[PDB]
């Protein structure tokens, strides 16, 4: 099965090392060989290699028609397997899309990849799923039906079932400030007259509230600060002000 | 640093910055206005029922509709006597006419709604409609623009607002080069307000002239006289690429059957005056004759057929489209709108609004830390790019410099603009005005009128003001106009004027309450006393009147409407 | 399949659409003896066909 | 060489460089926090021109 | 990657051996900056999987004759990378300024 996690291999653990072949087994007997079980097969640096070559080619034309001068390809995928991440590097040389090599692990090798039918352009969450050929250089073949997403990269065969989970790199792309925010925030025009102010002092602002509401002339006009961080008020609802006064700061929270 | 990504993931995901992710929480506040919503849309959903079937309301508890009290009994006796003639009193020759499982504009609704006082003072004249319905209908797959002569004319046939209905369709189809269809009944003209709709000009000549120049372009028209067209109205069908005369009640006059009397007064039977005369006459006017209205529409289709526009509309406009609908309820745009009648201006926000109506609910946002004010980037709205400007505060110089750089990109890559109307804000500081601010506002206005791109705009609320004029208003040719029911349009100060004018008008110092009572609540009363509801489309200011909820349908519409265009 | 203009005037001459093989086409097709008004509508229909 | 012609040195931020605090200046489209930020801004940009 | 050839090897060009301990000086310094030195820009900018051709390449090679008579400037480029870029499915032209400012 594919998408899920399951504990088909651990029953498979459960029934090969324990030697309950013979039939005595007690209701206790799961809790004193819990040590050996719990084991799954290593990732091989070669289980990256078609599971990084599945993501790229289930999601795109990298390394099709590719061409640049005087010079070779290159493109690199991020596993982030267990708490450490991982990077594969794959290139290639001379005019040969088949010949391909890799580096995992400061481990390298060659091999030479031929894939199947092209199917699921629509790329949903299901994503592709295709068969895959794999001719390394030692004298072997593979074959892998590759179901890749965003998400992670699973891959199936005789090997048994394997994904790898793509290093995750999100983090508010765009809103990412660090400014401190010392002085001059949702400076108020000369009217003045604030009141009705509905933050906290003292609370994180990221997504743009209205900090203080200022009349001038039936003016509401709210400044909608979206500088992230606590803001700290050193004015009063109904206190007039002057222009351009500092009605808050609005700093990183520290 | 430790950053490496290409361009996509940080795009083609689920979390692009594109995005807006403003998600209400239903509090008080929230309910205060998404009731009061509530409040400005049901007559508004209603009042289009009662004039829909005008006069036979027969659930008889409309009164969710201010609408008085009318005799029910006189409309169902002449629309039975209407329906014992043979032909259909109602709308229903349209959706008869336009394809089954297609889409349909009304593009003027509620026209004519209680505009004139009769003599009776606690009686309007009863015009359900302004004589006409107008709506952009798709046939044989053919897009269309659709005038029916409504049969009502108790009144008379056609009125200051009936003729500036049907010259605002055929200046709509000229410009969008969809051919027009004319549904014609009518009781002749009105001779009582002749001078109003005769002479001058934007008037019943400019039709005819209308008919002409259209067929100067190769625009064909089709028109179809399923009753009389006396007093100038016979020309359409001699001006008319194809027409259809009904065998037995469609009938064509330039002279009226009582106008034979008193000069040569030799009265023979109204067939012979100019009627339906299927005889094999010597006359060879009116392409089609029809045996019965189902047979006169089919006919009406098979014309329009045989126009080779299918695949240039098919080419145009895909077909065959996926819908990629908002990321967020279209039900909630009632909420975000603030409530009414409330002393000082209330607070309000836009990415709201265009996260709930654009595709994927995304933006791309040109400068906003600078003139925080107004608002201008790109968007999609079901699969077409669109530019919408849309308006948030008081108005400065640099705004109105973001404007004008905003629609120079727009018309050099030929985008389509779309425009949410909002208060004048000028500033009158004196540092201002010593900035050149006048110089900033003209330089806005001149990109605004002398853009070639096509502009529809849409009233979000509080339009009063020469603002507008920074913007887009009527007077810059939109092809289009709809309306949201908390609309105000009104001189440049809405609540302001009342201040101001309070001031400068006749009063002595004393006798303030008084004086206040008499000035302020009175230029109150004056400045919304104007509404959404009244002083527009019934009188053909900013036609089209929508529901917030259901704005991006309507856009969609607009611009598949505005790509036949040269 | 026929497309036909006015047929109960000028009864001699025919004119009307038709389909021939994926293709809009005008046909003139004459019968009997022609009068003014056949000519009309001959005018007629050629200037649609133009249009 | 605001030196030695009126030398009334300030931060190079405010001699023009990105002033990012609602200056009255309308100059530059776009201000991303970083390289990946602008050049994905530079991206969609270039998508919205309809080639 | 000019001025840095970690591998040492590089007679089968002609060229000067030169000081790579500068150019990985100059190179680390304005790294830390915040700012990418190298080509980095436009292969992120362009779409994956596609084509580029880098127009004018090997520009200004040993070109100006320093005052030092055994020295040519080091213009390991023209200053600028130039190549047809193909981006979000629109072909563009790519002029990047390289952060050469030694000269
Ligand atoms: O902050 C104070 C300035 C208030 C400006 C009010 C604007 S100016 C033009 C327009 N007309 C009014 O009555 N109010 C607005």
């Amino acid at each position: 099965v594919a998408g899920i996690n399951t504990n088909i291999e651990f029953l498979k653990r459960c029934c090969e090392t324990p030697e309950f072949a013979r039939g005595g087994v007690t209701t206790n007997f799961i809790s004193e060989h819990e040590s050996q079980l719990l084991k799954s097969p290593v990732v091989t640096p070669e289980v990256a290699a078609m599971a990084a070559t599945a993501w790229l080619l289930n999601r795109c034309d990298n390394w099709r028609g590719a061409f640049r001068l005087n010079s070779d390809t290159n493109a690199t995928v991020h596993f982030y397997i267990d708490d450490h991440p991982v990077e594969v590097r794959l290139h290639t040389e001379g005019a040969n899309y088949h010949k391909i090599f890799f580096s995992v692990w400061d481990h390298d090798g060659s091999f030479e990849v031929c894939s199947g039918p092209v199917t699921s352009k629509h790329r949903d969450q299901k994503s592709i799923v295709n068969d895959f050929t794999f001719l390394f250089e030692n004298g072997m073949h593979h074959t892998v039906l590759a179901v890749a997403t965003e998400g992670d990269v699973t891959v199936i065969g005789s090997f048994g079932l394997h994904q790898l989970r793509l290093l995750p790199l999100t983090d508010g792309f765009g809103d990412s400030s660090t400014a401190g925010g010392t002085s001059t925030k949702i400076v108020s025009p000369m009217p003045g007259k604030v009141s009705k102010l509905l933050v906290k002092s003292g609370d994180l602002v990221e997504k743009g509230q209205v900090l203080v509401i200022v009349e001038a002339m039936k003016m509401e006009h709210p400044v909608r600060a979206l500088q992230d961080g606590r803001v700290s008020f050193l004015v009063k609802e109904g206190e007039v002000v002057g222009g351009d006064h500092v009605l808050a700061t609005v700093a990183e929270e520290e | 640093y430790a950053h490496h990504p290409i361009d996509y993931e940080r795009s083609t995901s689920k979390s692009p910055n594109i995005l807006r992710l403003p998600a209400n929480t239903s509090d008080p506040t929230y309910q205060e206005n998404m009731a009061r919503m509530e409040g400005l849309v049901e007559q508004l959903r209603a009042r289009v029922r009662y004039v829909q079937a005008g006069g036979v309301v027969p659930e008889e508890e409309a009164a969710k509709a201010g609408v008085s009290i009318s005799s029910i009994e006189a409309d169902d006796r002449v629309r039975k006597l209407h329906l014992s003639r043979g032909k259909m009193l109602a709308r229903d020759r349209i959706e008869r006419l336009i394809d089954p499982g297609t889409r349909f504009l009304e593009l003027s609704q509620l026209a004519g709604w209680d505009l004139y006082w009769d003599d009776k003072k606690k009686e309007y004249e009863r015009c359900y409609s302004g004589g006409i319905v107008t709506g952009i209908g798709l046939v044989n797959g053919v897009r269309c623009m659709l005038v029916a002569n409504d049969a009502t004319v108790k009144g008379g046939t056609y009125y200051p607002i009936t003729v500036k209905k049907h010259l605002r369709a055929q200046k709509i189809a000229e410009q969008n080069h969809l051919p027009c269809i004319y549904l014609v009944d009518s009781g002749g003209a009105n001779l009582s307000r002749q001078d109003d709709v005769f002479p001058d000009e934007q008037h019943f000549g400019r039709i005819f002239y209308n008919e002409a120049q259209m067929s100067i372009k190769s625009i064909s028209q089709i028109a179809v006289v399923m009753g009389s067209c006396t007093a100038g109205g016979a020309y359409v069908p001699a001006m008319a690429d194809e027409n259809i005369i009904v065998a037995r009640n469609g009938t064509i006059f330039l002279g009226g059957p009582p106008l034979v009397l008193a000069a040569t007064g030799e009265k023979v039977s109204s067939e012979e005056l100019g009627g339906a005369d299927v005889h094999c006459r010597i006359s060879g006017v009116g392409d089609h004759y029809a045996t019965d209205d189902l047979h006169a529409l089919y006919l009406a289709r098979r014309a329009v057929a045989n126009l080779n526009l299918k695949e240039h509309n098919e080419a145009r406009n895909p077909t065959d489209v996926k819908p990629v609908p908002p990321l967020y309820d279209p039900r909630e745009l009632g909420g975000f709108i603030p409530d009414m009648l409330s002393d000082v201006v209330k607070s309000f926000d836009v990415r709201a609004i265009i996260a709930r109506i654009v595709d994927g609910s995304r933006f791309d946002e040109f400068k906003a830390l600078y003139g925080n004010t107004l608002v201008c980037g790109f968007a999609r709205i079901e699969g077409m790019q669109v530019g919408i400007i849309a308006n948030q505060g008081i108005l400065y110089s640099e705004s109105a410099l973001k404007g004008a750089h905003f629609i120079g990109l727009c018309t050099q890559r030929n985008v389509p603009l779309l425009f949410l109307q909002n208060i004048t804000g000028f500033m009158v500081g004196k540092k201002y005005e010593e900035g050149g601010i006048a110089r900033n506002g003209a330089r806005l206005v001149m990109a605004v009128s002398s853009a070639p791109v096509p502009k529809v705009t849409v009233l979000i609320g509080g339009s009063y003001g020469a603002g507008n004029y920074g913007m887009c208003g009527r007077a810059f040719e939109p092809r289009f106009l709809f309306m949201w029911p908390n609309a105000r349009i009104s001189v440049m100060g809405g609540t302001q004027a009342a201040t101001v004018l309070t001031l400068t008008n006749r009063n002595l110092k004393n006798a303030s309450e008084a004086e206040i009572a008499a000035f302020k609540d009175k230029v109150k009363k004056k400045y919304e006393k104007e509404g959404s509801c009244y002083y527009s489309t019934a009188r053909l200011w900013d036609d089209g009147v929508i529901a917030p909820e259901d704005t991006r349908v309507v856009v969609a519409e607009a611009l598949r409407a505005t790509r036949l265009a040269p």
